[PDB]
RNA sequence: AGAUACCGUCGUAGUUCCGACCAUAAACGAUGCCGACCGGCGAUGCGGCGGCGUUAUUCCCAUGACCCGCCGGGCAGCUUCCGGGAAACCAAAGUCUUUGGGUUCCGGGGGGAGUAUGGUUGCAAAGCUGAAACUUAAAGGAAUUGACGGAAGGGCACCACC
RNA sequence: UAAAGUUGCUGCAGUUAAAAAGCUCGUAGUUGGAUCU
């Protein structure tokens, strides 16, 4: 305590905090490349997503809403935007 | 340390740290203690950063020559565990040791036979030797501490961490720091290892003793 | 009962302290030192005087005593705690080290130890007692 | 609901030195917390502050130096004539050595001396000594 | 401490705690000056100067001394970095 | 705790003097009924005819006879 | 003045416990306030348990348990002795008694 | 007196002053 | 004839400490009141402010106390205030006396305005508390003189301020509570700071450093 | 002694449901609501985010049950020279003579008295609002010693018992 | 009238001393987040 600099926070303890108590607020979500078993095209998803998106390509639902973040198909990959 | 070549840490001095386990702190951590651990093993024990512990170390010692009364410095130790350190220490560099009890008002009460006006004041375990250290609040006595994971640091002024729970930790440290108080003061050199070796501070265990006989 | 009092006590400790040399383990010669070398103006407090004397020179002679305090008898107490085994307890061909230590170690640059083995880590995170 | 930032502000930095802390953080931020910290900067009371820009609203580390004894804010923000004046800085600051009454002119946002000396009145908006 | 003629009226200057900057009192026997012995670049030995703090009781109360007197130390390069 | 605002003198006001109202000397002096219970009618002195000599018994930790009269 | 934090009771984030009634006076007490305690007893005394034994007809019969729930009421607490008044400081211990 | 049932006396008096003035 | 048993008692009777304020800057406790006596002993009065019976209930009766507030200070920048209980009068004040005499604080004295010619006034508005009982002390011009009650005024006058004005709350009657409070709120004078008192301090050697072979020689 | 009671027997209204009144409780955290700051620690309930390793299973991802952390909102607890307070105590009952974040209710020695009267609501019982004359130097709160207890624990004695 | 910071705007109190409405909604009133040289 006492001498603790506000000015430079350590990016692990920033990352430990409430996305809404850093120095600047950033979000926790990211956007997701997702690769369905079959369809050669990926697809731009939302990780916190409240809708059952569907492959705009093909039938395949691609994940499920829950709580926080979405769910996955089993099969469907994945890869991080940025 | 001051960045000096020639007081910084040797691979002889991390050995002897680890065989006597100086860097096993505990399962609890205070808030206070928390810029002198390394990061927590998964049996739940804390693992003491032995780099800062020898910036500790050496800045105690610094305090410590900085007394030109030798018999200034008063050494205290109320566990058995720390008390032939203590005495050892005590006739290595000449200063005064209290082990066994300490009695309350050996500083605030002079009409005590004990009474006494210290300059520094060094002690092996913060929690058990708690009544000196709030006794050293009355009289503008600064404090030198053997501090755990979880020992509070109210009335402590240098604070080197480390494992004060088993003997051998215990007497490592008071051998190291008797050996750097001596090496600034002018005996002892450097280079030649240290007669002293640390096993002449560590706590006998009667039980122990008695297989020795 | 046989409980000493206070002055028989105090008076046994401070003649034991000052006139060790003296002293052993025969209540008849202790209670003619203590006529000689103390003002013990009754016959039967001299006697539990030297009693008590002698119950603690018994004591004295298998280890120490919280009242007493002799001078010489503290220089043979510390050459007997002087005791130095041949070799050091920390002086060890091999020690067991931690992966976290480890890293640490290689952290403080004496990642080049070579007495150090690196022992497995625990399995179970059950290092807590059960509440209840 | 939170209003008047600048007591909001005022109290943190207060707390931090009460504390004995070395830097403090506020938020939110704004035009008048930073005159006021600026003010109290020329003086040599609080020491160097660094405005941090969120999109919304920005924030201020504020560095301390242990000189500051009190800081608060007077609501409401009461007129204050020149007459006045002498009767406010006897009821609110220390001594006539040391210690100011900050208040907002149309010169701007000053010192109670340096609004005697411009010989302007105007609003209240608090102190520090 | 200065009149208008010039000369100091005062009977003694108190110090200041090297971490908080408070005036120590008169009568605050929970404050301490610590001394620190410097060391000499080559023979590691100590050559007679020194380097001095002082600390107030509520410091040492809060338990704040032992971090406050490690940063004054680094700050005077007694400590080495990290 | 008390309202601060720039426009709440009414509501100071209005408060101060209904709990004014609620002080024993405040009320007695302002409410009219302590003038016109008082047998002097708030006169400093008054005349009076003496109607007959009483002796009143004192309170009881001290014993006397205090001489009265009715006027 | 207060002479304990909880009031005597276990009450925290509610308004209304349901009463319950003392196993000795028959009182409404809340069932939070109330003193419960759980009685595990052989339904044979170790006096008579010889006797039971051997005039059983079984082999290692296992004498059954008897398992009560008491709810005692502060007044029928203190006079039965199932709980005492401690010191002002040895109140704060919360600890069950060794037994 | 207890308060309780002072008020009980009250309101038992207070019943009687009603009822006779009706 | 005084022989110290403290080592501030050895340093001040061998002529090394020399002044009082010497041991103000190091916070040094005073345990013997010889050092007082040596320091300010041709200056210092004494004033017995109250002496209160004290009771404590016993089987047969009540066994009676004697309290004794005693205010010390020479009119000049020192003031200390001591409390004692014994079982005679005499016995009490005098070890009030020895406790006001080891309780001596310095006192800071300010302007009002000007800074002309000595300090006459606090530096500053102050505040002391002890129990229910709040003191303050502000500033005054000079000539004003000591604007207080009866026991404030005592100790204001002692301390050296020619000019305070004063306000006190709560239940001053118990002398006890009002003298610690005013007592309080001088000693704090040396405590607040001011601007004056903002240049970094030079530390020097305490006499304990000065004086540590001399202290090892007797 | 008396018992219009405490204990026991019987037992009306009531206790239960529906529909209309009543709006009072020690309706209590005896602690208004909104917002900011100010110490630690371990738990616990809900939600989310991670991580070895065990279980449902026997293989697949799962998703459940544990285990080790993190975040947020809660019921709380321990601790602390935060600071307060008359103190008991309070992390709010702190950030108050260094006195101003916003705002509602409300108190002003003890009785008379929540009484009389008027108004108003109600079938009623009663609710809300609510005095004065007069009387009185105290009433009251926390805490300390004793004394006492038909409260709990120990200890002692052939002027106790065995 | 001051003393009375015992009417308190300055400047009082409401856990236990007198005191926070049983609880919530809600008109008037009072107060109201950055931001524009
Ligand atoms: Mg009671
Ligand atoms: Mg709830
Ligand atoms: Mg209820
Ligand atoms: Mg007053
Ligand atoms: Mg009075
Ligand atoms: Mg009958
Ligand atoms: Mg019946
Ligand atoms: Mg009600
Ligand atoms: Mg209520
Ligand atoms: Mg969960
Ligand atoms: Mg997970
Ligand atoms: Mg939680
Ligand atoms: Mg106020
Ligand atoms: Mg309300
Ligand atoms: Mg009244
Ligand atoms: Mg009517
Ligand atoms: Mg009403
Ligand atoms: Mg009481
Ligand atoms: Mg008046
Ligand atoms: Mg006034
Ligand atoms: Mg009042
Ligand atoms: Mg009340
Ligand atoms: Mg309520
Ligand atoms: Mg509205
Ligand atoms: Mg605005
Ligand atoms: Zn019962």
């Amino acid at each position: 305590p006492l001498a603790k600099d506000l000015l430079h926070p350590s990016p692990e303890e920033e990352k430990r905090k409430h996305k809404k108590k850093r120095l600047v607020q950033s979000p926790n979500s990211y956007f997701m490349d997702v690769k369905c078993p079959g369809c050669y095209k990926i697809t731009t998803v939302f990780s916190h997503a409240q809708t059952v998106v569907l492959c705009v390509g093909c039938s395949t639902v691609l994940c499920q809403p829950t709580g926080g973040k979405a769910r996955l198909t089993e099969g469907c990959s994945f890869r991080r935007k940025q | 340390s001051g960045a000096l070549d020639v007081l910084q840490m040797k691979e002889e001095d991390v050995l002897k740290f680890l065989a006597a386990g100086t860097h096993l702190g505990g399962t609890n951590l205070d808030f206070q203690m928390e810029q002198y651990i390394y990061k927590r093993k998964s049996d739940g024990i804390y693992i003491i950063n032995l780099k800062r512990t020898w910036e500790k170390l050496l800045l105690a010692a610094r305090a410590i020559v900085a007394i030109e009364n030798p018999a200034d410095v008063s050494v205290i130790s109320s566990r058995n565990t720390g008390q032939r350190a203590v005495l050892k220490f005590a006739a290595a560099t000449g200063a005064t040791p209290i082990a066994g009890r300490f009695t309350p008002g050996t500083f605030t009460n002079q009409i005590q036979a004990a009474f006494r006006e210290p300059r520094l004041l060094v002690v092996t375990d913060p929690r058990a030797d708690h009544q000196p250290l709030t006794e050293a609040s009355y009289v503008n006595l600064p404090t030198i501490a053997l501090c755990n994971t979880d020992s509070p640091l109210r009335y402590v002024d240098i604070a080197i961490p480390c494992n004060n729970k088993g003997a051998h930790s215990v007497g490592l440290m008071w051998w190291m720091l008797a050996r750097e108080v001596l090496r600034m003061r002018g005996t002892i050199s450097r280079e030649h290892p240290w007669e002293v070796m640390p096993d002449l501070y560590f706590y006998r265990d009667p039980e122990e003793i008695e297989k020795e006989e | 009962g046989r409980v000493r009092t206070k002055t028989v006590k105090k008076a046994a400790r401070v003649i034991i302290e000052k006139y060790y040399t003296r002293l052993g383990n025969d209540f008849h010669t202790n209670k003619r030192v203590c006529e000689e070398i103390a003002i013990i103006p009754s016959k039967k407090l001299r006697n539990k005087i030297a009693g008590y004397v002698t119950h603690l020179m018994k004591r004295i002679q298998r280890g120490p005593v919280r009242g007493i305090s002799i001078k010489l008898q503290e220089e043979e107490r510390e050459r007997r705690d002087n005791y130095v085994p041949e070799v050091s307890a920390l002086d060890q061909e091999i020690i067991e080290v931690d992966p976290d230590t480890k890293e640490m170690l290689k952290l403080l640059d004496f990642g080049s130890l070579s007495n150090l083995q690196v022992t497995q880590p625990t399995v179970g995170m059950n290092f807590k007692t059960p509440r209840g | 609901v939170r209003m008047n930032v600048l007591a909001d502000a005022l109290k943190s930095i207060n707390n931090a030195e009460k504390r004995g802390k070395r830097q403090v953080l506020i938020r939110p931020c704004s035009k008048v917390i930073v005159r006021f910290l600026t003010v109290m900067m020329k003086h040599g009371y609080i020491g160097e502050f660094e405005i941090i820009d969120d999109h919304r609203a920005g924030k201020i580390v504020v560095n301390l130096t242990g000189r500051l004894n009190k800081c608060g804010v007077i609501s409401p923000r009461f007129d204050v004539q020149l007459k006045d004046l002498e009767k406010w800085q006897n009821n609110l600051l220390p001594s006539r050595q040391f210690g100011f009454i900050v208040l907002t002119t149309s010169a701007g946002i000053m010192d109670h001396e340096e609004a005697r000396r411009k010989h302007t009145g105007g609003k209240i908006l608090g102190f520090f000594f | 401490m200065q009149n208008d003629a010039g000369e100091f009226v005062d009977l003694y200057v108190p110090r200041k705690c090297s971490a908080s900057n408070r005036i120590i009192g008169a009568k605050d026997h929970a404050s301490i000056q610590m001394n620190v012995a410097e060391v000499d670049k080559v023979t590691g030995r100590f050559n007679g100067q020194f380097k001095t703090y002082a600390i107030c009781g509520a410091i040492r109360r809060m338990g704040e001394s032992d971090d406050s007197i490690l940063r004054l130390a680094k700050a005077d390069g007694i400590v080495s970095k990290n | 705790g008390k309202c601060r605002g720039l426009r709440t003198a009414r509501k100071l006001r209005s408060h101060r003097r209904d709990q004014k109202w609620h002080d024993k000397q405040y009320k007695k002096a302002h409410l009219g009924t302590a003038l016109k219970a008082n047998p002097f009618g708030g006169a400093s002195h008054a005349k009076g005819i003496v109607l007959e000599k009483v002796g009143v018994e004192a309170k009881q930790p001290n014993s006397a006879i205090r001489k009265c009269v009715r006027v | 003045t207060k002479k304990r934090r909880n009031n005597g009771r276990a009450k925290k984030g509610r308004g209304h416990v349901q009463p319950i009634r003392c196993t000795n006076c028959a009182r409404c007490v809340p069932k939070d306030k109330a003193i419960k305690k759980f009685v595990i007893r052989n339904i044979v005394e170790a006096a008579a348990v010889r006797d039971i034994s051997e005039a059983s007809v079984f082999d290692a019969y296992v004498l059954p348990k008897l398992y009560v729930k008491l709810h005692y009421c502060v007044s029928c607490v203190i006079h039965s002795k199932v709980v005492r008044n401690r010191s002002r400081e040895a109140r704060k211990d919360r600890t069950p008694p060794p037994r | 007196m207890r308060a309780k049932w002072r008020k009980k006396r009250m309101r038992r008096l207070k019943r009687k002053r009603r009822k006779m003035r009706q | 004839e005084w022989m110290p048993v403290t080592k501030l008692g050895r340093l001040v009777k061998d002529m090394k400490i020399k002044s009082l304020e010497e041991i103000y800057l190091f916070s040094l406790p005073i345990k013997e009141s010889e050092i007082i006596d040596f320091f300010l002993g041709a200056s210092l009065k004494d004033e017995v402010l109250k002496i209160m019976p004290v009771q404590k209930q016993t089987r047969a009766g009540q066994r009676t106390r004697f309290k004794a507030f005693v205010a010390i200070g020479d009119y000049n920048g020192h003031v200390g205030l001591g409390v004692k209980c014994s079982k005679e009068v005499a016995t009490a004040i005098r070890g009030a006396i020895i406790l006001a005499k080891l309780s001596i604080v310095p006192v800071r004295r300010g302007y009002w305005g000007n800074k002309i010619g000595k300090p006459h006034t606090v530096p500053c508005k102050v505040t002391g508390r002890c129990g229910s009982v709040l003191v303050r002390l502000i500033p005054a011009p000079r000539g004003t003189g000591i604007v207080s009650a009866p026991v404030p005024k005592k100790l204001l006058m002692m301390a050296g301020i020619d000019d305070c004005y004063t306000s006190a709350r709560g239940c001053t009657a118990t002398l006890g509570n009002f003298a610690k409070a005013t007592f309080d709120a001088i000693s704090k004078t040396y405590s607040y700071l001011t601007p004056d008192l903002w240049k970094e301090t030079v530390f020097t050697k305490s006499p304990y450093q000065e004086f540590t072979d001399h202290l090892v020689k007797t």
